[PDB]
DNA sequence: TTGCATCGACTC
DNA sequence: TTGCATCGACTC
DNA sequence: GAGTCGATGCTTTTT
DNA sequence: GAGTCGATGCTTTTT
């Protein structure tokens, strides 16, 4: 017996949280194993990111077989946003990787991209003859304005953004771990790297920021504020829940990619065929 | 009208041919049909009723979620697990 | 659309495999929602695997009865055709 | 372990053929049972009608458990039209069957049910003032008019309509065999009874004739000239799977027991 | 009017004859035209053949249980005869005629006339009458008799609700061999078997009821099995099925119309 | 530049350390900020704790095969360092620049006064070297095959294989893209064969050689373990990353600090 | 005194 | 000299 | 089929 | 689960 590929992104569940157990390879499935010897088979195929909760030990051969079907290990924290994950070792195209460069180096062929990006955000082409620092003025400023009108909107007390090493602010953080869990897994299936970003730049998830902003506050925001308003005692979940449900409800995983190849194809230089 | 798949599992024979009235018997105690929700509830109510000792689970195809959605009656090592809304299985030990 | 697959007396091998995709609700019952490029691949997976065990596998379709299956290796019971219906034989 | 009821009509299979075995009931479920002793499942419950073929040995058991889950068993012949059935004792409704008895014995009622007949074949209000047999007059005539179109439309040598105690009636007589059973189950679901016609009258079968008629054109008959067409050694086959196939895309299980209830109405009574 | 009861064979054909086959052999000829209408008990399969020329003949189909005691199915189904069903609704839909049917089964139920003055005082003082005869039968076999029950009961009401299912067995048998409906009957109506209940309900209580109160009596390992065995057993030393036909076609006769 | 092996138990935390545990305790104490890079051989298990603590002092996490003969997974996909990989793709795209790495390849593997023809040149002594190996330890040697052969062509496809494996190890340690490649391009690991080639055939294609004699119950097995041993015992992966650095050095472009 | 079918119990 | 996982063979 | 508990071997190659 | 081969009983009631 020999073969295995990954399936496309498309087909895939958005995203699924393990907690508490050990994830082992048993007969070349995905397996999660309880403390009372509750086996639990996985599709991990089937999943476009896997979050492992605190209290979770993960196989090496796991991590080999995650890797192989092209699924992406994300590690969250208690309650956290992204923490760390693990993926595979690189873009399956050299081309395009070298073709995310080149738009990225040029700084003319990046103020083409990040403008698209800008449009694509607000239904706007962005004002002639700006810089890009001066975009990203604009966008701090109209990013504050839409905060406070969904706040306004859904009749919640709003501080401003801040974090912790103010329930808010923590739906809106565990929403966002979850977008940029998906945006990294439609980036790497793609082909691309995360730490070469546009707007952002010099972190390790600049792109990954950079997609994610884009579609965040007519999909995931949102909600964060509507469950926000509910007060409860374990948020995270019902966020979890009701992004699985956005992110299949409004197609995001289909249309991440095509997204991605449109804002790249904007630099006006030729995108190699898949 | 959608897909019904139904498994049986140590059932009286009453019951493993009155499946067979309406589904088609692919292999021991697996059936497989294409029926509207009424006629999947009457069967339905005819396993929760006949079912003894053994134990069945009932799956078919839906516009949720995973896209398709499924009950058991009896016991079994293989059981129904919540993850977040999804739903998978858990092997009893 | 919703996809079922039966193993009976196949290795580990396949009998985690299809695991990666689809989901286990009895021994050798697996059921899933696919598009057709990944059911074929799934069935190229289970030619590819299957030993001397033998497997059957149904999908929804938009077809005369609703469904339709193949089979993989020898059982007594055998897809059967009357008059273009596709049943099944019961060999002794 | 106790209960057992019908299904609706409209979630079956028209139709299916079983020939040389015999049909047995085994643990509840009706089963065919080859010569070698292969056992096939029928679920007889998904279908509205089967249809029974020469060679064919029926057990006592499969007829009562045919006719719990009620399913019209037909016996037909060497490639022959319908010979005899078995269902149901009768209508589930007195009022039902009664219904279609007012409707039956006063001729004017009559007239109405009959001209909704006529309007619903040719897509056109009958005229004013004609009795019955003018209006069986009128459905003779632009009937012949009609196979004469349908041999003209697809290249067929038409010689009439011809019975034998021709290939072109052949196909045409098995198609209208099983339409007439899909009629018939049809009509006994509802709970109506067959023998009670409009148009035609005094014979077993007349109301199914009466219904079976109206769509009869748009349908099963067409088909019937196309297969003609084609000359192969065994017709009645590929007429069988084209009438299971037209029934299915034509949806005409669903429509049948409508179009009856509309029929019926056109007498203006409760 | 002729019948046949066929039971533990196939049936089939020989030289365009029905016949009965077991492992013994031929068990019964039957020449084609001796026989309006076939019986077939449980125990029994039907040839292709055997369908065939029973068509050819018009000969009614009628699958049973033993001695007609349940009616399964029936060839020629909603009835055969056109001319005797609407026969059978004439009589039915005219207020009138239906009157004068309900009397006659009223005369034929006592040997006495009907009161003179509408259907649904009669049906009063059957009710009372019936109570009667049921404290009668108590009285005569010395049964404990507490009421009219039966919810989906007591063991004199299962014996009698067991024997009436059965009578209504063979009283379908009889009226679907006359070639007649079911459903269209003229004391009890709007039910599937109206017209079974009508007919059943004259001869019920000369039989089939003191056998259920005398096997109620000796209370047995239980009842239903011997009150159906005791019935069929009554109803072909007795030729129940046979007699029935006479009496269905007298009552609707007195319609005074043309019988076909 | 710093990185350690870990085999054969669980990686876990202790005080804000990472620690090795199997049934004898405690194998390895390793105090946070020590290595650069964690690379996590077979019959390993990860903790939370330990994913947490690497993330937070920014430590990379790679999982492979023993002695990184197999890379299957990394921590920080796609590279971590933007500025690196932004550097090897300033080098990679300007033609001359580009000609520049090339010929320093070729150096350390000077090359004549003109792409292409080194290309040439090289599959020429390449050839040449098989010949002399196959000479040196008297060895059928039959030409370049490989269809998905010979035992010889086996046991140099497994070794080159695992080499990759390596190279990609210390390619994606120093945090670098192994798609993008000088010699090779246009495929997922360009650079991993332009920097495997350069040292192929010191070590691990000779062992090739010697084992296709030995002719052993399995080659494969043998070469790979072989190549194991060879990697472990003479440092390969360490000394991999200076010659990289030097080799992108090269392009006189101010590389980015540490 | 014939037979079809459900239900037992004991080894594949 | 430590370990995770596949593959055997022999009884539930 | 699915437990065990011994065996083995961290491997399904290529530029 | 699926063969057998003995057992039983043609039956799941109501107007």
């Amino acid at each position: 017996w020999l073969p295995l590929n990954p399936i496309p992104l498309k087909d895939r569940v958005s995203m699924i949280f393990l907690q508490y157990g050990q994830i082992d390879v048993i007969d070349g499935a995905f397996v999660l194993i309880d403390k009372t010897g509750i086996r639990t088979h996985i599709p991990v195929g089937s999943v476009a990111c896997i979050m492992l909760e605190p209290g979770t030990r993960v196989s090496h051969a796991a991590v080999r077989l995650a890797a192989q079907v092209g699924t992406l290990l994300v590690w969250v924290g208690e309650a956290g946003v992204r923490v760390y994950a693990s993926g595979q070792p690189g873009g399956a195209r050299s081309d395009k990787l070298l073709y995310q460069a080149k738009l990225a180096l040029d700084e003319d062929l990046r103020l083409k991209v990040v403008r698209k990006m800008f449009e694509l955000r607000f239904g706007e082409p962005a004002p002639a003859r700006r810089s890009v620092e001066q975009l990203r003025g604009i966008e701090g400023s109209r990013v504050r304005a839409t905060y406070a009108l969904l706040a306004k909107q859904y009749g919640v007390t709003w501080n401003g953004r801040r974090y912790d090493p103010d329930t808010i602010n923590q739906c809106i953080s565990a929403a966002t771990s979850c977008l940029y869990g998906v945006t990294e897994a439609a980036i790497l299936a793609a082909g691309y790297a995360p730490a070469i970003g546009f707007v952002h730049t010099g972190k390790p998830l600049s792109f990954v920021y950079d997609i994610a902003d884009i579609i965040k506050f007519d999909t995931v925001v949102p909600k964060a504020f509507e469950i926000a308003r509910r007060n409860p005692g374990e948020p995270d979940r019902e966020v979890r829940l009701a992004c699985r449900d956005i992110f299949r409800s409004s197609k995001t995983l289909a249309k991440l990619i095509p997204l991605i190849e449109d804002v790249l194809a904007a630099g006006e230089i030729q995108p190699p065929a898949p | 009208m959608s897909m019904l798949v139904v498994v049986t599992e140590n059932v009286p024979p009453r019951l493993r041919g009155r499946l067979a009235i309406w589904l088609l018997e692919v292999r021991a105690g697996v059936y497989v049909g294409d029926v509207s929700a009424k006629i999947r509830e009457m069967i339905w109510e005819q396993i929760a009723g006949l079912a003894e000792e053994g134990n069945v689970v009932m799956a078919w195809a839906t516009n949720t979620e995973t896209g398709f959605e499924f009950q058991t009656f009896g016991l079994n090592r293989r059981t129904p697990v919540d993850l977040d809304g999804l739903r998978l299985v858990s092997f009893l030990p």
